[PDB]
């Protein structure tokens, strides 16, 4: 059992990876075009 | 695919408009010429190259404030024929613009509206704004809402318009229009939210160092409403809710539809820094009376029905832990007959900002709509401003020359009367 | 089916080309109408500066 | 070949059956494309009962999603596993949810059902065998509820021999979601104890408290919810795929559990959970399987089993472990603790051993159970409900739609007669 948990822990880890990816993903693109619509559209109007 | 008509009445509609669609383009990141440097069809309509219109039409009886809008920066953005000005206002009389000059142009609009719904196959309902004290505001929008009843049947027509403020009055015959008003909308209108003037002055000051706002102000705070209650719609979210979700469990019963509104946090650009605004205060600041946009105390009154739409960093988690915190208030009274009485939709998009600005770069936001009987407390001063009104017959003379009959008075007054009998049978324990 | 893939492609560039027709177009058929004003400049500011 | 149908309905179900395609694709090793890039043989042996094949090395899944607003499959199709669905399989309207349960009965259950059931007949029938079909839905909302009850009425029109098992949620009392949530529960009940054979129900009031509690999540959101759903959807149907010392399929757990034909609801629970930082201290062996197993703080519905009494009970188990064992333990659970086992049916507690484990968890076992605790649940929904129809509040809204008032009395009083049910067969 253990000998087919080293095995076990290492493919909990790969999906722990592949969390890791889409979580980081969906944040950082989430986060920056956010601040774009608000603060680079903000700025053309503080102009006007 | 998916749409709303927005119609404005009267120079606050029109002003209020002008706020919004600001808010609206840049939130989305459409420049000022429709094109770009989605779910746009929410309210946004698409043209041929990469011009952007929007589903909105801008109807007032005078050409000054849409002139106004025809020479401002925005002006490429609107559609020419969606702007339609009239040749002379309704005077602040509700005869006048129900019948004499609103009559005119009524014909003109319908057609515009019905033609823009064409395009927008994904309809789900009308907003409409108007001024209460107003004459064209609420003289044209008693017509446009009576005809739209016939013409479209089963669409849920929402409304968001500005009421008379307790002791702050701009208008001598505000009372008349208001009461009028009342009587309309309150058979065809389906859920109309309310706001009042006085209150929106007081908040812009003490939720945030302004020490003499104009309308200019008091409008980014409407269209930071409404861009909330329209978020769900037009962005991802963990709770998606629609407008016919907020129309069947807003309302208890047909009469008593009239919900309050209110907003938080609103802070200075620099206070943001020394609170956390975590979700329990957001959520906690909500029920305070400050933050009220109607200046009608909540503890005279009970709750029936609240809504809660969060946008930002909201967790589930802490959301129930909120409200499980609000049930144990003791100074917070509901109905027994109604031991829920919550519906809470989270949305991911956070609020954006516009420059020259009053807000601050808030990480989450909460928004507060609920009806409760405190309302009775504003429509009795309105009944008792009005008794004075007629018991002398103040001014009777101008309403009946422009073709209004006299015994609708009478017929207003006890419509107001039964809707408060009402308010009062509803809040009625046993 | 690729290849209809890439027929799909040309139908795409077509319905392109519709809209590109009527997008420089119609914006040069409205300079040329500036420009019709910019002949208005002078058979009226002029012309009326000869009434004068 | 024993292929089992599988059915998601609104918000709530779409969400957690795309989740549970998740877990049983990651089980057998394939690839989010369909195609199998696995690790054992045994993993194809059975594959035929819960997808179809494509010719060309691709697996289709068989499943089908409804919903009344598009908005949701927006997210499915966006997903990881979007791609596997059957592009055909996605039958929706284009009018909202609007969260009533006779709207969503009459107004648009009516037009969606018609297109739905051919493609239910389409899925059926394309296998040799078809054991019974699986539904995933929610009572509390309007879309979940109502075309959830006209589709298990359809099915049992048209399948009186397969087994309608289905998986709902339960409103939760303190902080639900609905203000009218009460409503749909009361109405859904009546057609849910006539019809379905087997039903489990889950209180999301319950996974918060069980996520918090064991997995310390600091922040939990509705993934980690879904995810324990799955775990008790995969070790359910585990027996089917792969071999074991004991097999028991849907039908040997529908005979053993259900004493009378009014008397099926149950409750359900997996094991083992640990804390992720201290799952390092635990020597898991069967007696700390058994504990955690029947202990009340990891059961996924908000009911107490020692307020009531048990009825009947089973555990399934996975992995390689001894049969002598879960015997001894299951005879010593059951002498232990007579006080909440009725003295007219000895050895209330059934068995099922599958030989593979699942992946990440060298051994496991999940936990089905009956108990007179559920009136606690009619309880709660019971008083609101009252309370919702004592002023004649809401009654309006589902005027406009068609239902007649008298159809509330009619639901009230089926799931009262159903709580004396449970009342008089505790003793
Ligand atoms: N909050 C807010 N209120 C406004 C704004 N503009 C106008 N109003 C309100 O509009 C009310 C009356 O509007 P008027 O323009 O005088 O009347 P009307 O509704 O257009 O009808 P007419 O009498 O024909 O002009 C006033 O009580 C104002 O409070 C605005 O920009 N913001
Ligand atoms: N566990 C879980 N619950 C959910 C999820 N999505 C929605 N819910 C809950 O389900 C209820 C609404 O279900 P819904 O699908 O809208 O019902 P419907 O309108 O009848 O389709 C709400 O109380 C939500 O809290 C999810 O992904 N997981
Ligand atoms: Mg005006």
């Amino acid at each position: 059992e253990i000998e087919r948990a080293e095995y076990e822990r290492i493919m909990k880890l790969a999906e722990q990876q592949m969390d890791e990816e889409d979580r980081r993903n969906a944040a950082e693109k989430k986060k920056r075009q956010e601040r774009q619509a608000a603060i680079d559209a903000l700025i053309e109007k503080e102009a006007k | 695919m998916r749409e709303v008509i927005s119609i404005h009445v009267g120079q606050a509609g029109v002003q209020i408009g002008n706020g919004c669609w600001e808010l609206y383009c840049l939130e989305h990141g459409i420049q000022p010429d429709g094109q770009l440097p989605d779910a746009f069809n929410t309210f946004f309509s698409e043209t041929g190259a990469g011009k952007h219109v929007p589903r909105a039409v801008f109807v007032d009886l005078e050409p000054t404030v849409v002139d106004e809008v025809r020479t401002g920066t925005y002006r490429q953005l609107f559609h020419p024929e969606q702007l339609i000005s009239g040749k002379e206002d309704a005077a602040n009389n509700y005869a006048r613009g129900h019948y004499t000059v609103g009559k005119e142009i009524i014909d003109l609009t319908l057609d515009r509206i019905r033609k823009l719904a064409d395009q927008c196959t994904g309809l789900q309902g009308f907003l409409i704004f108007h001024s209460f004290g107003g004459g064209t505001g609420a003289g044209f929008g008693s017509l446009l809402l009576e005809r739209l009843s016939v013409d479209y049947g089963k669409k849920s027509k929402l409304e968001f318009t500005v009421y008379p403020s307790p002791q702050v009055s701009t208008a001598i015959v505000e009372p008349y229009n208001s009461i009028l008003a009342t009587h309309s909308m309150i058979d065809h209108s389906d859920c109309a939210f309310m706001v009042d003037n006085e209150a929106l002055y007081d908040l812009c000051r003490r939720a945030l160092d302004i020490e003499r706002p104009t309308y200019t102000n008091l409008n980014r705070l409407i269209g930071q409403v409404v861009s909330s209650l329209t978020a769900s719609l037009r962005f991802d979210g963990a709770l998606n809710v629609d407008f016919t979700e907020f129309q069947t469990n807003l309302v208890p019963y047909a009469r008593i539809h009239f919900p309050i509104c209110s907003y938080a946090p609103v802070i200075s650009a620099e206070k943001a820094y020394h609170e956390q605004l975590s979700v329990a205060e957001i959520t906690n600041s909500l029920f305070e009376p400050a933050n009220m946009m109607v200046k009608c105390d909540p503890r005279h009154g009970k709750y029936m029905a609240c809504t809660l739409l969060y946008r930002g960093d909201v967790v589930p988690k802490d959301v129930s832990a909120a409200v499980a915190t609000i049930k144990t208030k003791r100074t917070i009274q509901f109905v027994d007959w109604c031991p829920t009485g919550f519906k809470m939709g989270i949305n991911y998009q956070p609020p954006t900002v516009v420059p020259g600005g009053d807000l601050a770069k808030v990480q989450r936001a909460v928004c507060m709509l609920a009806n409760t009987t405190a309302i009775a407390e504003a429509w009795s001063r309105l009944d008792h401003k009005f008794d004075l009104m007629y018991a002398k017959r103040a001014f009777v003379h101008w309403y009946v020359g422009e073709g209004m009959e006299e015994a609708e008075f009478p017929e207003a007054r006890e419509d107001l009367a039964l809707l408060e009998k009402d308010y009062d049978e509803v809040a009625a324990e046993s | 089916q690729r290849a209809k893939s890439h027929y799909d492609e040309r139908e795409a560039s077509l319905k392109e080309q519709r809209r590109r027709g009527r997008a420089i177009i119609e914006l040069q058929i409205e300079e040329h109408k500036i420009n019709s004003i910019l002949e208005a400049e002078r058979r009226d500011r002029e012309a009326k500066a000869l009434a004068i | 070949v024993r292929e089992i149908v599988h059915i998601q309905a609104g918000q709530c179900g779409n969400q957690i059956g795309a989740k549970f395609w998740e877990v049983i694709s990651d089980e057998h090793g394939i690839d989010p494309t369909g195609s199998y890039h696995g690790d054992s043989d045994l993993q194809l042996e059975r594959i035929n009962v819960y997808y179809n094949e494509a010719t060309g090395g691709k697996y289709v899944p068989r499943a089908i999603l409804v919903d009344l607003e598009p908005g949701t499959m927006d997210s499915v199709r966006a997903g990881q596993f979007g791609q596997l669905f059957r592009p055909d399989n996605f039958v929706f309207g284009q009018s909202g949810a609007g969260n009533n349960w006779a709207k969503g009965y009459y107004t648009e259950g009516q037009e969606l059902c018609e297109s739905i059931l051919d493609v239910i007949r389409k899925e059926a029938e394309s296998c040799d065998c078809l054991q019974g079909f699986q539904l995933v839905h929610s009572l509390g909302g309007g879309t979940g509820a109502g075309l959830g009850t006209l589709l298990l009425n359809k099915l049992r029109e048209e399948y009186p021999d397969r087994i309608l098992s289905t998986y709902s949620i339960v409103p939760s009392p303190k902080v639900s979601d609905t203000v009218v949530e009460p409503y749909n529960c009361t109405l859904s009940v009546h057609q849910l104890v006539e019809s379905a054979d087997e039903v489990f129900c889950i209180d999301n009031e319950a996974l918060y408290d069980i996520c918090f509690r064991t997995l310390k999540l600091t922040t939990p959101t509705y993934g980690d919810l879904n995810h324990l759903v799955s775990m008790v959807m995969s070790g359910t149907t585990c027996a089917l795929r792969f071999p074991g010392q004991l097999n028991s399929d849907l039908r040997k757990l529908a005979v053993n559990l259900v004493p009378f034909p009014r008397l099926h609801f149950f409750i359900v629970g997996f094991a083992p959970l640990t804390s992720r930082g201290s799952q390092q201290y635990r020597a898991l062996t069967v007696p700390e399987l058994t504990s955690q197993l029947f202990d009340n703080k990891n059961m996924m519905a908000a009911c107490d089993p020692r307020r009531g009494v048990y009825l009947t009970a089973s555990a399934h188990f996975r992995g390689r472990m001894s049969s002598k064992e879960v015997d001894e333990q299951m005879l010593n659970i059951q002498a232990r603790n007579t006080s909440y086992f009725v003295e007219w049916i000895p050895s209330n507690v059934k068995s099922a051993i599958c030989d593979i484990p699942p992946r990440g968890l060298k051994m496991a076992a999940t936990f089905i159970g009956n108990t007179t605790a559920f009136r606690e649940l009619f309880t709660r929904v019971d008083s609101q409900f009252q309370k919702m129809y004592a002023r004649r509040a809401f009654i309006h809204w589902y005027v406009n739609e068609g239902l007649e008032t008298v159809e509330f009395d009619e639901a009230r009083s089926n799931m009262t007669d159903l709580i004396q049910e449970y009342e008089m067969y505790e003793t």
